[PDB]
């Protein structure tokens, strides 16, 4: 079926840092990878469709990118509200799957 | 009822949330009062108070004062859960878990929605608990209960 | 019925911490025993559960890293966590679970990953 | 001073696609920002002024919005007339400050 | 309205230039006019503005160096660049300024100082 | 006062323009009249009449009939110039030069 990963498993950065995470798959998709954000106790919110165009309301700091097996999510600035779990979401007319997710938290001493 | 600290503000006309949306709906034109006082001793012990349960999800937003005591299985997926608690199936009942040293946002708060309803009926409940004395033999102003 | 949690502490990312939870007043082998971590500033996260029959269910974020177990002779809940991420730090609670859900919590165990 | 930054510097989209570009000033300008379209070898054409007023003649597909620090132009559907560079100018009675420029091209394989 | 500029060419550092730009279709003594240079590889830089009242407003770097003027009879804007510098090289455009802003752009005169 | 001939069009209830929005505001419900006539021979001189000054920048949109008599140096940029004329720090008055 579908088995795609995200990298790094654990991410930590300060306020204003740039974020570049990756979603990767074994084969080629071409047209159907999306980005979603989920916070503890909340439902997923669509962030990016087509891996390049921002969904309505998703900030300019947030930006998808990438091609091929890899998919590079570029948050132009990591704001505190961006601290959450980032999932690659895939569209298909049947069962589909949800990714492991990239869980970003606050970096501290 | 008894709810968390943070859900008291949800009990208000024109408000949303979890309790206001799926436990008890205060209409935008609600008439009356909402009174919340702490019962941390009266409810919460060290072992926990678990006779209180609260709903978190429902098919739609509860109608104003529409009560849903049923513990029915909720279906909002592709196939029904047929009573059992299976995949994509939650029992709509969860207990608060009150403790006596809880944070202010989670201590057991008694919230009482004193609602005043006026329909094509007499005012059979009133609050005229105000009386003077009855001093006599003077030209005074008197009102013997509407008289 | 009390749940005394211990072993929570500071651990480097990717490390392994072992949380113990003495149970008093009830036998956990006949009780659902869940690990619910509440992140500091966030809500409770029911991450792990072990039934009375020995079956265990784990949340996908902690699935493959967190294992829930019990010592019936010691009557002690046990959470074995490995490859810990920075996002696993929380006030964990070992908790009795029933049909109405969780019934008895603990005093709280502080687990920090940094 | 007052510097405005434009994103993305390298964007490939297709005709009909939206073009969401973001120009952000370091501090509040309130409403004195204008969106311009310039082609190489051509002078810029003012697309929108005051960041919300549709400039007379520029297509309504361009939807410029924003205030203070942040502003965003949204091309509802790209067209070949929209394959050009886009600038944001802080409005001032004197020299003022201009954007770095977001060059929008036709996406292709 | 058409703004046709001339004088674009090469000039030695420290020299003097007089760029011209005829305005056709409107009376120059009835509108604001402006000089705006674009360096090769840079955005626009509005360098000066002459009002229809003869009130010349020069940018501080060009204050005391460049002289903006208009010939109403010839209906042509003129810019007397004086004490030219190396940074003064750009495509210089005469323009028409208004309540809304710069609406009429001149074809521009190249200016190279070297 | 005296303003440029085109600027007379800006003075109107609720209208637009730099003078109409930063030197004096006319509320849309204005009751009264505005009477403007040329007096070029009366005032303007060959050397230019520079006795008339007008504000071009103001922090806020003017209230109707509200006037700010003082002429403190306007600040628009990242840093305050504490009343000093400079880059992005100009005097709030300009001369017509008639």
């Amino acid at each position: 079926d579908i088995q795609m990963t995200q990298t790094p498993p654990s991410l930590s950065a300060s306020v204003g840092d740039r974020v570049s995470i990756s979603c990767r798959a074994s084969q080629s998709t071409g047209s159907w990878l999306a980005w979603y954000q989920q916070k503890p106790g909340k439902a997923p919110k669509l962030l990016i469709y087509k891996t390049s165009s921002l969904e309505s309301g998703v900030p300019s700091r947030f930006s998808g990118s990438g091609s091929g097996t890899e998919f590079t999510l570029t948050i132009s600035s990591l704001q505190p509200d961006d601290v959450a779990t980032y999932y690659c979401q895939h569209y298909d007319t049947y069962s589909s799957t949800f990714g492991q997710g990239t869980k970003v938290e606050i970096k501290r001493t | 009822f008894v709810i968390r600290g943070n859900e008291v503000s949800q009990i208000a006309p024109g408000q949303t949330g979890n309790i206001a949306d799926y436990n008890y709906k205060l209409p935008d034109d609600f008439t009356g009062c909402v009174i919340a006082w702490n019962s941390n001793k009266l409810d919460s012990t060290v072992g926990g108070n678990y006779n209180y349960r609260y709903r978190l999800f429902r098919k739609s937003k509860l109608k104003p004062f529409e009560r849903d005591i049923s513990t029915e299985i909720y279906q909002a997926g592709n196939k029904p859960c047929n009573g059992v608690a299976g995949v994509n199936c939650y029992f709509p009942l969860q207990s608060y878990g009150f403790r006596p040293t809880y944070g202010v946002g989670h201590q057991p708060y008694r919230v009482v929605v004193l609602s005043f309803e006026l329909l094509h009926a007499p005012a059979t409940v009133c609050g005229p608990k105000k009386s003077t004395n009855l001093v006599k033999n003077k030209c005074v102003n008197f009102n013997f209960n509407g008289l | 019925v009390q749940l005394v949690e211990s072993g929570g502490g500071l651990i480097q990312p990717g490390g392994s911490l072992r949380l113990s939870c003495a149970a008093s007043g009830i036998i956990v082998s006949r009780n659902y025993m869940s690990w619910v971590r509440q992140a500091p500033g966030k809500g409770l996260e029911w991450v792990s559960i072990l039934y009375a029959g020995g079956s265990s269910f784990y949340a996908e974020p902690v699935q493959g890293r967190f294992t829930v177990s019990r010592d019936n002779s010691k009557n002690t809940l046990f959470l074995e966590m490995n490859s810990l991420r920075v996002e696993d730090t929380a006030v964990y609670y070992c908790a009795r679970d029933l049909q109405w859900g969780i019934d008895i919590w603990g005093q709280g165990a502080m687990v920090t990953v940094s």
